[PDB]
């Protein structure tokens, strides 16, 4: 009932850049094994246990924070549905504990070796440690995203990772089939060790970071008619000056004429010309050809026929006495000479060389060959089945100068051819300021998405920061005002510049600065808005984007700000710290969406609770009332009511005698008529729950089918880890008249069959006792009044109200107090960064050992509960 | 009738008899997954000994089986451990006690 604390942990996460994952046609084998060896831990050195466990997860919902979070604190792996925790003892998957029946079982002690054996197709996720594997898996989860290591690790720990067998060499040699994970690397990015979802870095003099732009799971895979009567014969001519600039640079660098083709001897049976060239050699550049002609009108690039004494008067290329070989045979190529480079078509070229080569990806996939940074032809794999823009420079040009021997050549030919989310960083309100004059700097290593000025303590981060009145904002990727509209001010950045805002507001004035000089508008006037009233006072607010480096200058001592000492020293201004014995605690925005209650004065929704009747019990609906004109934006709300309800713990396994001793309650929702019965989906949900998207429905939800049995591979139970236990709207559904979906919850027994008009419907599923469970609907409405909840009971199952609280269990008199109102999730919420964090650092001595991670820094934090929603 | 499921392996070689003194450094945690009871909290190990009838019998009889060295599980059932109402302000009455313990040393 009442709010609780203890001492808590902090944990960080470190991670290396290894992606995996599939879709229909990809580039992935599916087996890939790695171990982490463990030899430097700390027994207890903090209060609580030391959270040590190894797992993966998907980077879409996994993120874990140092403040705040679900739990009583300290949220690493297994402390959610994304990830697959293991300490040794208890397969944490979602906030659980369940128990592992393996010989001689224990925690991550030193001198042993810790890993998880992971595959793609089929769901599996066995664990490997001591010689021979526990016996707990995990399968049936959703894989919409990609896969990753990550390591927990508290106060007090040195652990290295066994990464392969290029910068590592693994003690225990894998089953046949299972191939180690230090060749999932991207070429042009070195295999990098970086904590997920990162905002800070420590600098030369604690600078801050934005969100890492993530690789989409809609990236890696390859997504690639008729015939002109006018490009026949010339298609062929095309294929055999490429013939001719095959011949012409071989001929120079040492390809030999030969009647066999060997690597090492250099011989060549296509040297002399296309006409000499065998028939499956020229069908090879025939297909070619037809390849790349076929995709010229592809695109709308309008080709014409024109010139046609141009192309006849140009000759061949001038053929010095080295240039030809000792064949006797030389190519004459067509000289482009008289033609130019355009850049039009040089940014058409670079697209068709993806255009003509992805379909090439396609090809070696379907015959089922792999990605890795080695090759290897009896394991069908090479380093070249990769999308364009994720390869690496060395192939760029080798491709496309070898292609761009043909499309200036049919211009010579007489042929022309035609053309997550950003965050806001700002302190606390209770620092800002009414009276007086202050000054910030902002230091700007990368050119990006910087926003910097002051804002308001009544900010909205519902809307993006520029947009409404409660922020006045610089523009420098564009340079120009964000207030209410957009009109030019001031000149572009430049990658380490120094820019800040102070205001007098003595008189209104607000002044940026860029490197002391002091930029003025189209006007002449170098401050930018007057006519400002103080009322609440402003706020010192920065954001950054996605990706991209900044951090806040405060200057707390005087020698500490550069660009300061050049202009405003003297007319009167000051830094923000003038007395300071503490740095500032900023706050900022994070890109976990989780829930806030409904204002009363909200412009879309509203909800209001009925009357007591005797026919209809009292109960709540929903309305909305600008549902016509003046941009109505509806979207699919997440109603929920605040109060959950837990279970029994340990299973059984009208009159009134016989409602007194059975646990059953019943509620339901009847959605109105005129609305669609597709996007109603009725049920419970559990607080594990922190995502947002548009268009969610129950082929995008995520279970994970958890097993344990015996060594010798005999079944004992079956567990089921959801987060969403819920059902269609639409699955037995202009309808006249309304429709009725229910849920029931025995809590004797824990079995939630589902009824709907009063018949009962198919599906049926049972969760673990100690999780709770909010009772939650997730609606589109396509009218105004559409959802109602019913606080009511038929004439053998008693209402919520007494499943709600201790006092009034056995009363049947269904009530709704004021306490349990509508429940909505918004993207965006404020959380805090202490000021002191984990300094992490990561060290390698010698080839087949492994980059470790230490730490150093004791560190505890007073955090809550608040047990009836259970978020830290 | 007490479950016990071992976290650390230890000695196996000392398991207390009457006549001995113990320390456990002990934590504790309900079935809800709320803390009650700790020695961290103190950096003192606390010390009893065996057959005073002074700690509760659903731990007497789980403390006098383990070693030196040993981290150990114990559930115990709420019929060992204040069964009808218990100490007002601790512990709700006929819920589950869960500890895990560590021996620290003499014997």
């Amino acid at each position: 009932l009442l709010l609780q604390t203890n001492l808590i942990n902090y944990v960080t996460s470190i991670r290396p850049n290894i992606f995996v994952g599939r879709a229909e046609g990809s580039t992935q084998y599916g087996k890939w094994y790695f171990e982490v060896m463990v030899d430097e831990v700390v027994p207890f050195l903090t209060a609580q246990a030391t959270h040590l466990r190894v797992g993966w997860a998907l980077t879409e919902g996994y993120s874990p924070y140092p403040g705040g979070g679900e739990g009583w604190g300290g949220n690493g792996v297994g402390d959610d549905l994304y990830s697959y925790g293991f300490d040794g003892l208890h397969l944490w998957t979602g906030h659980v504990a369940r128990p592992v029946t393996s010989p001689g079982q224990h925690l991550l002690a030193p001198e042993d070796v810790v890993s998880c054996c992971l595959d793609l197709s089929v769901p599996s996720i066995s664990f490997r440690i001591n010689g021979c594997p526990v016996q707990g898996v995990f399968e049936a989860f959703n894989l919409d995203g990609l896969f990753f290591p990550v390591v927990s690790f508290s106060a007090g720990v040195k652990v290295r990772f066994l990464l392969g067998g290029r910068h590592g060499e693994f003690k225990f040699l894998p089953p046949p089939g299972y191939a180690p994970c230090h060749e999932a690397v991207l070429p042009r990015e070195r295999l990098r060790l970086e904590p997920i979802k990162e905002y800070r870095r420590e600098g030369p003099r604690p600078h801050l970071v934005g969100p890492s732009r993530c690789l989409s799971h809609t990236d890696f895979v390859p997504c690639p008619i008729v015939l002109p009567p006018h490009l026949e014969r010339i298609r062929e001519k095309l294929a055999e000056n490429i013939h001719e600039l095959w011949a012409l640079t071989r001929i120079e660098q040492g390809w030999t004429y030969g009647p066999v083709r060997d690597d090492n001897k250099r011989l060549h049976p296509c040297l002399v010309n296309f006409h000499s060239l065998p028939e499956p050699e020229r069908n090879y550049n025939l297909q070619m050809s037809g390849e790349t002609l076929k995709t010229l009108l592809a695109l709308g690039c309008h080709v014409g026929m024109a010139d046609e004494k141009a192309e006849d008067n140009l000759k061949k290329t001038k053929l010095p006495k080295t240039y030809m070989m000792s064949n006797g045979y030389k190519p004459a190529p067509l000289d482009l000479s008289h033609v130019r480079l355009t850049p039009a078509q040089t940014t058409l070229v670079d697209r068709l060389a993806e255009n003509g080569h992805n379909v090439w990806a396609r090809d070696r996939v379907a015959q089922g060959w792999s990605y890795s940074a080695v090759q290897d032809i009896p394991a069908r794999r090479n380093p070249r089945l990769v999308p364009y823009r994720l390869l690496d420079e060395a192939t760029k040009r080798s491709n496309r100068d070898s292609l761009c021997q043909a499309v200036r050549t049919l211009l010579g030919y007489g042929y022309n051819i035609e053309p997550d989310r950003v965050r806001i960083f700002r302190a606390e309100k209770s620092y800002t300021v009414q009276s007086g004059r202050w000054y910030f700097e902002f230091e700007a290593v990368t050119t990006g998405e910087m926003r910097v000025g002051w804002a308001r303590p009544e900010l909205r981060p519902d809307v993006e920061l520029g947009a409404d009145e409660l922020a006045y904002v610089f523009n420098g990727h564009r340079g120009q005002r964000w207030h209410l509209g957009s009109e030019p001010f001031g000149r572009p950045w430049q990658s380490g510049d120094v820019v800040g805002c102070m205001i007098d507001l003595t008189e209104n004035t607000i002044i940026f600065t860029l490197n002391g000089e002091v930029l003025m508008s189209d006007s002449g006037s170098e401050t930018a808005f007057r006519e400002i009233e103080i009322g609440d006072g402003f706020l010192p607010v920065c954001s950054l984007g996605p990706g991209q480096v900044g951090h806040l200058n405060l200057g707390q001592d005087v020698s500490s700000l550069r660009f300061f000492a050049i202009c405003g020293l003297q007319e009167g201004f000051e830094p923000f710290a003038i007395n300071m014995q503490r740095p500032v605690t900023t706050w900022f925005s994070k890109s976990l969406p989780q829930f806030e209650p409904v204002p009363p004065e909200h412009p879309h929704y509203e909800v209001a609770r009925m009357d007591g009747t005797v026919d209809t019990p009292p109960c709540l609906r929903l309305a909305h009332r600008t549902w016509g004109s003046q941009n109505s934006l509806v979207e699919m709300l997440f109603l929920r009511l605040s109060l959950p309800v837990q279970f029994h713990q340990h299973f059984r396994c009208d009159d009134p005698e016989i409602i007194l001793n059975t646990t059953t309650y019943y509620y339901s929702v009847r959605v109105f008529a005129g609305q669609e019965p597709s996007c109603v989906w009725v049920g419970w949900v559990t607080p594990d729950y922190h995502q947002h998207d548009m268009n969610f429905d129950l082929s995008k939800v995520r279970a994970v089918t958890v097993t344990m049995g015996d060594e010798q591979g005999n079944v004992h139970s079956s567990l089921k880890c959801s987060n969403c236990y819920m059902v269609w709207g639409g699955d037995f559904v202009i309808s006249h008249t309304d429709l009725v979906i229910g849920c029931l919850v025995d809590l004797a027994t824990g079995l939630m069959t589902f009824t709907a008009n009063g018949k009962e419907s198919n599906t049926f599923f049972q969760v673990e006792p100690n999780t709770k469970l909010f009772p939650a609907v997730f609606v589109l409405p396509t009218h105004q009044n559409v959802i109602q909840f019913e606080l009511g009971k038929q004439k053998n199952i008693m209402p919520l109200s007494a499943a709600m609280f201790l006092s009034e269990r056995k009363n049947p008199a269904p009530q709704c107090p004021p306490r349990l109102e509508v429940q909505m999730l918004m993207p965006v919420s404020w959380s805090r960064m202490p000021n002191h964090f984990l300094q992490v650092e990561t060290r390698r001595a010698g080839e087949r050992l492994g980059w470790a991670v230490q730490c150093q820094d004791p560190l505890t934090m007073m955090a809550l509960h608040i047990p009836e929603e259970n978020r830290c | 009738g007490v479950e016990i499921e071992t976290i650390s392996p230890g000695d196996g070689r000392t398991f207390p008899k009457k006549g001995q003194t113990c320390v456990v450094h002990y934590t504790g945690m309900l079935q809800n997954g709320k803390k009650f009871d700790s020695s961290r909290d103190r950096n003192k190990p606390f010390k009893f000994r065996i057959g005073k009838q002074e700690v509760i019998k659903g731990f007497e009889e789980g403390a006098a089986q383990m070693s030196l060295g040993q981290r150990a599980k114990l559930t115990c059932t709420p019929d060992v451990a204040y069964g009808a109402t218990g100490h007002p302000g601790v512990i709700p009455p006929n819920a589950t006690l869960i500890f895990d313990v560590e021996l620290l040393n003499l014997e």
